[PDB]
């Protein structure tokens, strides 16, 4: 297998995608990314013994955050649309837009490119506006995906 | 003496320059907060509720 | 659609409107701005599978919260006077003063001029005196809005 | 209406009042003062709907918390001994000492001079000695108004 | 009345006495002496007014906190020993030691002499050891007091 | 017995391995390492007595800490294979990927090699990407084993 | 009675003891020590006053905790293998390991010798690796005695 | 004149750029140290679960 | 456009004025004068690229430092009694006193004449007595303008 | 007005004053004397304006430093003493020695003379011996004084 | 390979032009010149190896410090009158002035002729008035440009 | 009382006592000899005023600093012994050697006697050897006395 | 062994290669040249001693700073360029030219040739501009090397 | 007791020693030399006196520091090499080489022979390349030692 490698934050480029088209949506300027798929674990024990039986995964998540510093538009009236629709106001139903995530990272000694694809990111809140007196806004996006779809070695 | 003085008056100026620079320190630990101090009420959904 | 931008906090230009009016509320000297529609999600999951099957909104608002350091009495016997109304001491009735928010920002570089307008904001808590020695007095509202009325490139 | 306008905290003068006599209680050297009228907000929510129906207010309150670095035998012998007596001792008896507030504080370029009263001001604790070494006793109270009674502009 | 002055940490004289007896247990090397008497205040509010009707006291207490560095083996085993008796283990019997507490400050400029007397002081745990290294071993006591008995001015 | 001596943290060399094989999982580049053994203990008291009367240990675990900043596509699709599988993608079944673990230091001037193994560690979250600006990802475990298999003296 | 005085943490010096024996557990390279003797109190009214009518010591313990930069097998070794036992491996029994512990301070001036002696210390978790990149392994124990067997002045 | 002017004007700068050069390992610090109340306090695994 | 040209330090006419009047406050025997309008910058950068993205003015004053060899009791007097007002002690109140400044100087050749104006300079602090054995008392002023109001070729 | 003059360090006259009697601490042969009434001064900053909003004074302090090349007992023993005393040895209390300051300086042509007087110096360090081989022994003191009491031209 | 030269520094010759037109903004009698292009660097280190993993470039900026003693007005009231404009006074608004800069200098052999070019260069502060008595005025700049556009052999 | 006068420093007599015997310790040859009586001032301001309303002592210590170029034996190995007693080689203890210090010098003119003594001086640091090529070895000793405990005139 | 001598600074010749090929960069007229290879220490200490317990080595890398007076457009478009290629503008991309440098210096009376040679120097900042009025431009490199990678006597 | 007595720097002779077999290691060519043991110092203060309760020291080293101007290959690859070995190269481990260190000085009149011994000097950074025009190489090392393991009179 391909030996552990160090990976620079500046060298990712990350892309948000409409599930409904495979269309991109524009976003730009991020500043900190993390992406942890989770489960939750049931330890069981036994009825005779103080060590641990079993243990088993349930309720998986993939929790998304995002720091970012540039605005985008796209990106926001996307969210406020829902699926398959884009609106200038809050809409009135049930239906959270869903966002596809890709994270392209090469290692920092070009021993692998390391490719992490998220479905159905949702953020339960979107950040307008993030104003700060003597600085640029930044916004924080925390949401959750359903799966990882892809994690793999992309180079050739 | 407009060395003598001078050098470390213009020193103690730049401690102007240190406000910011300094207080960087003060803007990254509450810029960090917001991903490790938030982090502590949010799942009291479970360890409260 | 338009490129994302980097936007300066101190580009922006925050108004307050009485509803009943769409007259201006007297507001100014703004350090901190957040803006953030949300909703509760639900986070569906199914028999048979540890993946989510589906999510959904429900209660929506709009997370207001703006600190400031010019204090404003207008706004202040707005607040104390409830809707249509003002006055120079608390009120002993249910009704809470609304007031429709707006708040335009140039992006850094010209690509857009985003405008971000919010319905019915309330404020639970009005600080009133807020002093700290050798420091001017500042305030911090907390607030909820009813939606986002519009988020929209207002540029020529 | 009157232009918003900084303050300084340094401009503030606070003073106590005995609500029996309207006379003054001794006390000094405030560092801060925070005064924030404040009520609970119920968010309600119709049937067929994610949008807020209405919002209303409920549990009106005044929290007054102050910070000060010179002690008071009066107002301390004016808490401990309860309405309308003072004490050199605890008192077991079920009514605390209620005291009327005034803070006013010219803006910082003297378009206005904000006057802020608040009634029946009650502390749950009050503290007696607050030894730290190598520092001035600081003394932290934190109690609560039952209204605004005034906040008004009281300059000429 | 006295007119309010600053205290000056330093200048503190705190003592500790047995009840039994009113001989002084020594004490020595404080750091830190907060007291503070304290009562549950019950805020009542009434059938449709939002504003609070009356609020209540119920239940005394005087928080006694301590820093000290000089550890004192009397203490300590007046601690262990419960009332009227002195012990060099841990006693297996339900009755705490109570301590009778006086503090005694003049104010920074000589206007008065402040003397905090409290009653029947019990301390839920004492710390034994408390080393770090290249420090000396500093103590924080917290305890409750039955009442103040004396608060005044006991300058000549 | 062996003197008890200093150990360097950079001296020490992790080990992951699949139970299946006792083949080696590659993983490398760690910052901190944190291995505890713990159970749940009961403290039990009696009737009368103030005193401790019995504690008993229940429930056992080894909490398993580790962060890192060599990036391993190998121990990262192992985590999402589960059991003797090996995975691009999220898995939808509920048996966690268990690694035995080991770690060996020197101790700091040779006295004793230790060697501490652990079985069946599992992890309820991997984190994927971690990118800060400025930054190497930094990537932290939290994880739990089933019981600590070796800890001795491993030097000739 | 003895003066109080201060105490330097460097003076001290630690030892724990097997409750079976008398005999050592070879333990060094401590950092910090707490032992804090402690009891619940419960604090009870009368029904027609707010001051405290009685207070009572329950369920006592003494809060034990030590850092420490020096490893031990030995230790290590007895608490997994419990009472009169060392083990290399976790063992599935619900006795835990209980240490005798003393601790033994020359006050600063040389006034007296605090000896502090604790029965039946017990650790619910035992930290077997503690690396963090550039630094020695530090371990934190946190536990509980029975009681203070012996807190005296041993000088003569 | 040389070692005055040419002294104190690198006191601004430098008197200044020490601050950077610290200041921003200090924050190389703080996102992981203030980051700590992850592994501290937001952890309830430590017993409140 | 006007061509560059060398500035000879000793033909500059600086002068301050009352910002209430325009009325000249006296002061004279300059040696030193640095004028120098300064605004924080803030600089976008993000995952994007290693080039700014942007960069923004914010926090703008003006420096004036002056070194000056003879004294003006009307300068010291008016620094002392605050806008509008002269004093021969210390003031105890908030209002530093603001002042206007003029410097004028031709050019070394006579190829224009440049004027600097700044309003509203404050001296956070001013040297009365600047004696040093065999000198003449020289005194130093640093303070901060609000704005360059005027710097233009003032040259027929 | 009176004409701005300059002013020759030799022509000065310092004298210092115990403030309970005005009798004078004899003191001589100073070669430095600076006096420096000082504010901290807070600027109002928001994004509003890219300039000042307001500035205001707070913490007045005069520095006063002398230099001096003549021992005076008596200085020295009134600085061990404290306020209304004189010491030989150290004194292990509270109150600084606060000492009236008074300089008169004639202007170099005789246009004027400044008097400058301090109220309430005090001095955290006393220098006792300052011996340099090759030289007299050289005194530097620094010290804070509460006002200036008197800026005035005192000749006829 | 072209041989390395020694330069003469008054060989020479700045520019600086407005990006907006490529017009030159008159600017003359430098002394100093420093161009630095300069990189944040991070290095990664693991416990693996004492020696680093590897190391990265991000923040790039050119430090662009100038000393020069001929006063430009076309450059001051660029500076002030931020991108494409001029003023005679400050301006209250977001966006610095951004010059472009190229300095071209023959080697001293004439061997090749060096051209260093730097894209969008900001001064955070400009010194309008530079006095010292008995010398020309002298300025500094220290400034920021995003690139360098040019670095080049650009002979015949 | 005495005339301030002039201190010759090569007219200085210099010796050291052990505290123990007050027997003399053998000491020569200094340059430089700085002796330092400080405490630590806190200065209390409030909301009420601009001027400070208190300013208070605390932690006292004598700085000593002697600078001397014939080395001692005796001293050194008197400093690595600790309290009453002497050794060649540093001790692994906790107590430094206590140094009685005391300074004699006449007067320039004959006026006075002032003897200096300090009681309790330590210093953290020894220097050993501090060869420079071409000069004889100098030493700086940096320490810290517990109080002055005399200064007077001394002369018949 | 080999006797310990004299180094003459002027006998040096420093070199550049690329690592891709081994190829040389030209690069000359070197004035200083300073290589110092570095590791972080930590040392351990507690309670057990006041002597050093432990000392170890982490962190390594290699200072290399040169100072030089003849500019290189190959280094200087070399370090613009990154790995394995020139550039003429500065590039947008995360890898710093990683340089191998040697030095070789025969000893001053010929016993040796020392021969320095380091892995992989990096340089966070290089200066493109130098210039002072009258002096050859001069330009300070400070970068960290890797590693040694030899030092020894490669004499005949 | 031996008188004190001048100490001629260039009558020293410095020696380093392997620990592993006492040989020694060539060096030679010393310009400086000082050696300084050090401990910190902690204070006890508390509000009992203003005056210091109590001192003790911890962190004992000796500071070695030495400027010398003959290279050593020996001394050098000693360095690079660690504990018991010799290396032309960096080595990629933990432990630095320990030197014993030496230094014989006769006393300027021959009064004695002061004989001063370090244990485990480590330098945490060895200059290999210091090279300054016109100028021989000049070498600095800072580094600490563990304890000075002899200082005495050697002579007969």
């Amino acid at each position: 297998a391909t030996s552990p490698e160090g990976i620079w934050s500046n060298s990712g480029a990350l892309t948000f995608e409409d599930p409904a088209d495979d269309s991109e949506i524009l976003f730009a300027g991020v500043r900190d990314v993390t992406i942890t798929p989770a489960y939750e674990h049931a330890e069981l024990y036994t009825i005779d013994s103080t060590f641990r039986d079993e243990v088993k995964r349930y309720e998986h998540n993939v929790n998304v955050e995002i720091t970012y510093a540039k605005f985008s538009l796209e990106f926001a009236q996307e969210w406020l649309g829902g699926p398959g629709a884009t609106a200038t106001a809050s809409q009135d139903d049930s239906d959270p837009m869903k966002f596809n995530l890709e994270n392209v990272t090469p290692s920092a000694s070009g021993g692998f490119e390391r490719t992490t694809a998220v479905e159905n990111v949702v953020f339960p809140e979107l950040p307008l506006d993030s104003a700060t007196y003597g600085e640029y806004e930044e916004y924080s996006l925390t949401g959750s995906g359903r799966s990882v779809t892809n994690l793999a070695d992309t180079s050739g | 003496d407009a060395r003598e003085w001078g050098t470390n008056l213009i020193d103690k100026f730049t401690g102007g320059i240190r406000s910011k620079i300094s207080g960087l320190r003060n803007w990254l630990s509450e810029l960090r907060n917001i991903g490790a101090e938030v982090g502590i009420d949010v799942p009291t959904i479970g360890g409260g509720g």
